[PDB]
RNA sequence: AAGGCGGCCCCCUGGACGAAGACUGACGCUCAGGUGCGAAAGCGUGGGGAGCAAACAGGAUUAGAUACCCUGGUAGUCCACGCCGUAAACGAUGUCGACUUGGAGGUUGUGCCCUUGAGGCGUGGCUUCCGGAGCUAACGCGUUAAGUCGACCGCCUGGGGA
């Protein structure tokens, strides 16, 4: 968008719980268009991740998610002829996106029989605040507390 | 009739830190500035001004 | 180390680097940091943060002491003029006077040749 | 350009203050001006220039 | 006069300008050859040497880097006395004189007026920018002419070789 100011598109509410932030999950995870697939997947680990905390469903996820949103990411820049990595605030909307994206990309690259089992034990994780998207989000804050210097 | 020894009158034409200020702020005639930083510099001689703000 | 209450913050705030040095009045220095020794190197060590976290650690350097009134005495034309003095503030500092003591020449000595880069 | 801070100021007053005088002094612009060596003729040729383009 | 000349003080010293007069009475202009002055670099002798910095050394960059950049660094830069006599030594515009609409400034004298004022109005010297006629191939110059003339001098005759 060199000139482009850009509204936003109608997302639908989940079937199941009514929530815009399980319908982006949903979006994230699914695959050459097969949503009914993912919503599956989905709700599977949902209902797995509820039996072992005690916090329903959505609250569940809501703790994961809490454990792997960024607070700050660093900008690639190219002003002094090398790589500059400006630290700059992340909006909520990107937190979440970013959060949720982290999530799948570490699920999908764990050991587990099924992508239901990988996100039920991804999310557990997350909320114990440990797994590979808690350690992609500590990476970012660490990239971005060296850089600190350059805000 | 600008006087090296008239520091209450040289006061005026130097800054904070004992610069002398340019014509253009104070508005003087070319003849009279030459003559008050003459006088200036005399008096920064005879240790009656400061050269700097520091010594 | 004996207490002091009354200290001198000399800030040499260069192009490449900036150093905080406190002393007494007299001038004996007690502590002192840098951007350079403060995990700073190259680009990041020009810069206003790296002086201001090394006015933090000048000022952890001064701690045994106990100086809770101190002057300011800023040199040099690079960053780390205004952050310093604002990282000693912060500190926990009542900042007395600021005074910029940069070295001025009357025409003296022949400066070195521009860098035809 | 010494600034002593008056009782009943902030710090950050005094701050901007100090930066303002330090400005108004033209510290900084002639410790830039005298980091290198600018020849006469360089020097003339600039001055003559700031002059020129002091027409508008 | 040009090259150039920049803290302050003293000693010696040249030129320019202005006011009102007095004086000499063409004593003037230009000038081949001649003589003198002539930035910087450079040379000789004797000093001095902080900073800067040809050469030089090392570190980088690079395909190479005898360079730009970085760390040092000798001559030199400084002083006295001689030599050198060259520069884009330029206004790329020889000197002297006369005449030709203007505007805004700068700098330095001088005169007039309840001096109202740091005022206004005249009158000289030098100086910056714009612009009219005119001139120019054009750019532009334009009362400080590259306009209209006069005196004398220097110089040019296709590009290289040179």
């Amino acid at each position: 968008p060199r000139r482009r100011v850009i509204g936003q598109r109608k997302i639908l509410p989940d079937p199941k719980f009514g929530s815009e932030l399980l319908a982006k999950f949903v979006n994230i995870l699914m695959v050459d268009g097969k949503k009914s697939t993912a919503e599956s997947i989905v709700y599977s680990a949902l209902e797995t991740l509820a039996q072992r905390s005690g916090k329903s469903e959505l609250e569940a996820f809501e703790v994961a998610l809490e454990n792997v949103r960024p607070t700050v990411e660093v900008k690639s820049r190219r002003v002094g002829g090398s790589t500059y990595q400006v630290p700059v605030e992340v909006r909520p909307v990107r937190r979440n996106a970013l959060a949720m994206r982290w999530i799948v990309e570490a699920a999908r690259k764990r050991g587990d029989k099924s992508m239901a089992l990988r996100l039920a034990n991804e999310l557990s994780d997350a909320a114990e605040n440990k797994g590979t998207a808690v350690k992609k989000r500590e990476d970012v804050h660490r990239m971005a507390e060296a850089n600190k210097a350059f805000a | 009739e600008i006087d090296y020894k008239d520091i209450a009158t040289l006061k005026n034409y130097i800054t904070e830190s004992g610069k002398i200020v340019p014509s253009r702020i104070t508005g003087t005639r070319a003849k009279y500035q030459r003559q008050l930083a003459r006088a200036i510099k005399r008096a920064r001689y005879l240790s009656l001004l400061p050269y700097t703000d520091r010594h | 180390r004996k207490q002091v209450s009354d200290g001198v913050a000399h800030i040499h705030a260069s192009f490449n680097n900036t150093i905080v040095t406190i002393t007494d009045r007299q001038g004996n220095a007690l502590g002192w940091a840098t951007a350079g020794g403060s995990g700073f190197r190259g680009s990041r060590k020009s810069t206003p943060f790296a002086a201001q976290v090394a006015a933090e650690r000048c000022a952890d350097a001064v701690k045994e002491y106990g100086i809770k009134n101190l002057e300011v005495m800023v040199k040099g034309p690079g960053p780390g003029r205004e952050s310093t003095i604002r990282a000693l503030n912060a500190a926990g500092f009542r900042i007395t006077n600021i005074t910029d003591v940069t070295p001025i020449p009357h025409n003296g000595c022949r400066p070195p040749k521009k860098r035809r880069v | 350009p010494v600034i002593k801070v008056r009782e009943n100021e902030p710090f950050d007053v005094a701050l901007r203050r100090f930066k303002r005088s330090c400005e108004k002094a033209g510290v900084l612009a002639e410790v830039r001006r005298r980091e290198f060596y600018e020849k006469p003729t360089t020097e003339r040729k600039r001055a003559k220039a700031s002059a020129v383009k002091r027409h508008a």
